[PDB]
RNA sequence: CCCGGUGAGGCGGGGGGGCGAGCCGGGCUCUCGCUUCUGGCGCCAAGCGCCCGGCCGGCCGGGCGCGACCCGCUCCGGGG
RNA sequence: CGCCGUUCCGAAGGGACGGGCGAUGGCCUCCGUUGCCCUCAGCCGAUCGAAAGGGAGUCGGGUUCAGAUCCCCGAAUCCG
């Protein structure tokens, strides 16, 4: 048809999409860190996840901090054996996608 | 009296009768009005002083 | 006649004389975010160096053929809600005792007959909000030979159809009549979009600084320029 | 080791300011047009003594150019001010002893 | 329309009223503080007795959730005498002790004759 | 992207007005555009032009422009 | 889970006089009502925080086995 759409959201590196990628992650940093968009900004991807276009589904748009997870500990202090004195280079097990 | 005891007494009871009254005292009154009329003439006399200049030159 | 009362009262607005009057302050005021958004989102369509494949949507058809157009593409408009019903009543009492050819709207459709080279001519609004639905569809059009023109808003190619927006709109046959007028806006619309579109793929837009900025260069280089001009003799 | 008392202060809610009773943070007045291109002249209503400061404030006195209203605002004062003084502030002020200008 | 000011204040819009479809609750709840439950039962205690006698006045046990209002508009109502003034006290029991001060003509030794407490 | 300020209040060019260097009334460089003797007052328009609306050119009462230059893509600045 | 934050990245006022339009109740006279625009409006942060801070206005005499500036009598007083 959006088999156009599709094959051009995979060229990312190039001129058009790092232009629109930059334009929209600019607007989109200006914006709330959660808040509805009135339509899917990819309407195909949307079809592919399950989207109909009908009343009833919505789509929010937000904003997640990317890095690891510090560990929440006071100062250093993770009283314990060596092997847990780990708090900066820690990951998170959950993607930034699922806590979105 | 206290502040809210003023809403019981009548405005003659608030206010002398004069200009600024009860509000400024008159000697600050008088040495205002003076000051004002005596600005005012300044302002005068330099306006005329103006156009006297652009008058010759 | 005149009355010696009527006084003419002038004000001094100079600094620090009189109070400023109630001015006119539209381009100071501070602005909601959703405004100040948009309005500096227009601003970086004139900074960025934009890649020729969305600058090709800011050459748009002008405002005479426009209406020609759209003059054309009122004689085949598709039927409302209410004509529907009436043809399945005049389909009734046809059955008691050919489809005309009309528009045809949407991307997924006029793309997918645009392969099928079944269109004759392809309208394209300007301002798709994810241009990515019309991003390919010049180059298609191109590639196929089929003629299109970029016509401005999706408001007005969506009063054809009945309803909100529109994307694009495809003739793929007229009648007898309207195929003359036709080919009288296929020519001036391929010489216009098909024919140079070697020299649209390499427009790039945008990349142009604030007036407050060029007048800041262009006053200096005026300085720089008036040197040469005053040094010589 | 018990955190140090250098570091009890970052914290606060023991080490914090005691500005109870001071009168307000002594700043300039913003820049407007006047102050921008010419000069607004004010009055000096009084000089305070504005507590834990060795400096002295004064409340100099100037009318809005776009409102009908008085402002005030509490500069520190120099020395030689007094009060009924005039200041002004600006490009086009004079130089002379508390008169802000560029 | 010129802007006068700075500051883009949001515009007032209109605001219309409930025109519900159907109300929430199906009917009115009835109003429990009757006046017959709003009055318990007098005092016969030489403390009112010497009220009644002197004072001229009564005392009822009143529900603690009624004013002194609601007191004068429910004894001329059960009892069809007018009223002077009320004095209501919680008491360490928990109910609300009231004395009612009748009017002048009125005679409280006469009106508690009628209703029992004598 | 960051910072400061403000009730994001006159920013950038251009025009219009006055003073002096100059060429011989006309084009440019300039600059300014109205507040410095005092512990006063200072808004919510005077004025001229234009239109309309009721009662008898005349009473009454409204609106628009100038006054208060036009045009602009970031509120101004400072970083970057 | 929540924490930070209290004017800070905010379309933060549901108000007022006058006027014009509309409706309503009655000496439908003349005020009052509420609907719609026009005009005007700063603020500075929701709310909580003191029975010793601020905070209008009650005193005399009598009376009970236990309550009185609180009940009774008599004199006032503030707010609406
Ligand atoms: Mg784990
Ligand atoms: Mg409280
Ligand atoms: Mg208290
Ligand atoms: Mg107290």
């Amino acid at each position: 048809g959006y088999k156009y759409i599709q094959e051009l959201w995979r060229k990312k590196q190039s001129d058009v999409m790092r232009f629109l990628l930059r334009v929209r992650c600019w607007q989109y940093r200006q914006l709330s860190a959660l808040h509805r968009a009135p339509r899917p900004t990819r309407p195909d991807k949307a079809r592919r996840l399950g989207y109909k276009a009908k009343q009833g589904y919505v789509i929010y748009r937000i904003r997640v901090r990317r890095g690891g997870r510090k560990r929440p500990v006071p100062k250093g202090a993770t009283y314990g054996k060596p092997v847990h004195h780990g708090v900066n280079q820690l990951k998170f097990a959950r993607s930034l996608q699922s806590v979105a | 009296v206290r502040p809210k005891v003023l809403m019981r007494l009548s405005k003659t009871k608030k206010h002398v009768s004069r200009a600024y009254g009860g509000s400024m005292c008159a000697k600050c009154v008088r040495d205002r009005i003076k000051r004002a009329f005596l600005i005012e003439e300044q302002k005068i006399v330099v306006k005329v002083l103006k156009a006297q200049a652009q008058s010759q030159k | 006649v005149v009355n010696p009362l009527f006084e003419k009262r002038p004000k001094n607005f100079g600094i620090g004389q009189d109070i400023q009057p109630k001015r006119d302050l539209t381009r100071f005021v501070k602005w909601p975010r959703y405004i100040r958004l948009q309005r500096q989102r227009a601003i970086l369509y004139k900074r960025l160096k934009v890649p020729p494949a969305i600058n090709q949507f800011t050459q748009v058809l002008d405002r005479q053929t426009a209406t020609q157009l759209l003059k054309l593409a009122h004689k085949y408009r598709p039927e409302t809600k209410q004509e529907k019903k009436q043809r399945l009543l005049a389909r009734a009492e046809k059955k008691a005792a050919k489809r005309p050819p009309v528009l045809r709207a949407g991307v997924n459709t006029v793309t997918t007959l645009v392969e099928n080279k079944k269109a004759q001519l392809v309208v394209i609004a300007h301002d798709v909000d994810p241009i990515e639905l019309v991003v390919f569809l010049p180059a298609l059009c191109r590639k196929m030979g089929v003629p299109y023109c970029i016509l401005k808003g999706k408001a007005r190619l969506g009063r054809l159809v009945h309803r909100k927006t529109c994307t694009t709109v495809a003739f793929t046959q007229v009648n007898s009549e309207d195929k003359g007028a036709l080919a009288k806006l296929v020519e001036a619309i391929r010489t216009n979009y098909n024919d140079r579109y070697d020299e649209i793929r390499r427009h790039w837009g945008g990349n142009v600084l604030g007036p407050k900025s060029v007048a800041r260069i262009a006053k200096l280089e005026k300085a720089k320029a008036k040197e040469l001009a005053t040094k010589l003799g | 080791g018990r955190v140090i008392r250098g570091q009890r202060k970052g914290a606060g809610s023991v080490f914090r300011a005691h500005v109870k009773h001071r009168k307000g943070a002594a700043r300039l007045r913003a820049v407007d047009f006047a102050e921008r291109h010419g000069y607004i002249k004010g009055i000096v209503k009084d000089i305070i003594h504005d507590p834990g400061r060795g400096a002295p404030l004064a409340k100099v006195v100037f009318r809005d150019p776009y409102r009908f209203k008085k402002r005030t605002e509490l500069f520190i004062a120099a020395e030689g001010i007094h009060t009924g003084q005039f200041v002004y502030c600006g490009k086009k002020a004079q130089l002379n002893i508390g008169n802000v200008l560029p | 329309k010129i802007r006068t000011s700075p500051t883009f204040r949001r515009p007032k819009t209109l605001r219309l009223r409930r025109q519900p479809k159907y109300p929430r609750k199906s009917a009115p709840r009835r109003n429990k503080l009757d006046h017959y439950a709003i009055i318990k039962f007098p005092l016969t205690t030489e403390s009112a007795m010497k009220k009644i006698e002197d004072n001229n006045t009564l005392v009822f046990i009143v529900d603690v959730k009624a004013n002194k209002h609601q007191i004068k508009q429910a004894v001329k109502k059960l009892y069809d005498i007018d009223v002077a003034k009320v004095n209501t006290l919680i008491r360490p029991d928990g109910e609300k002790k009231a004395y009612v001060r009748l009017a002048p003509d009125y005679d409280a030794l006469d009106v508690a004759n009628k209703i029992g407490i004598i």
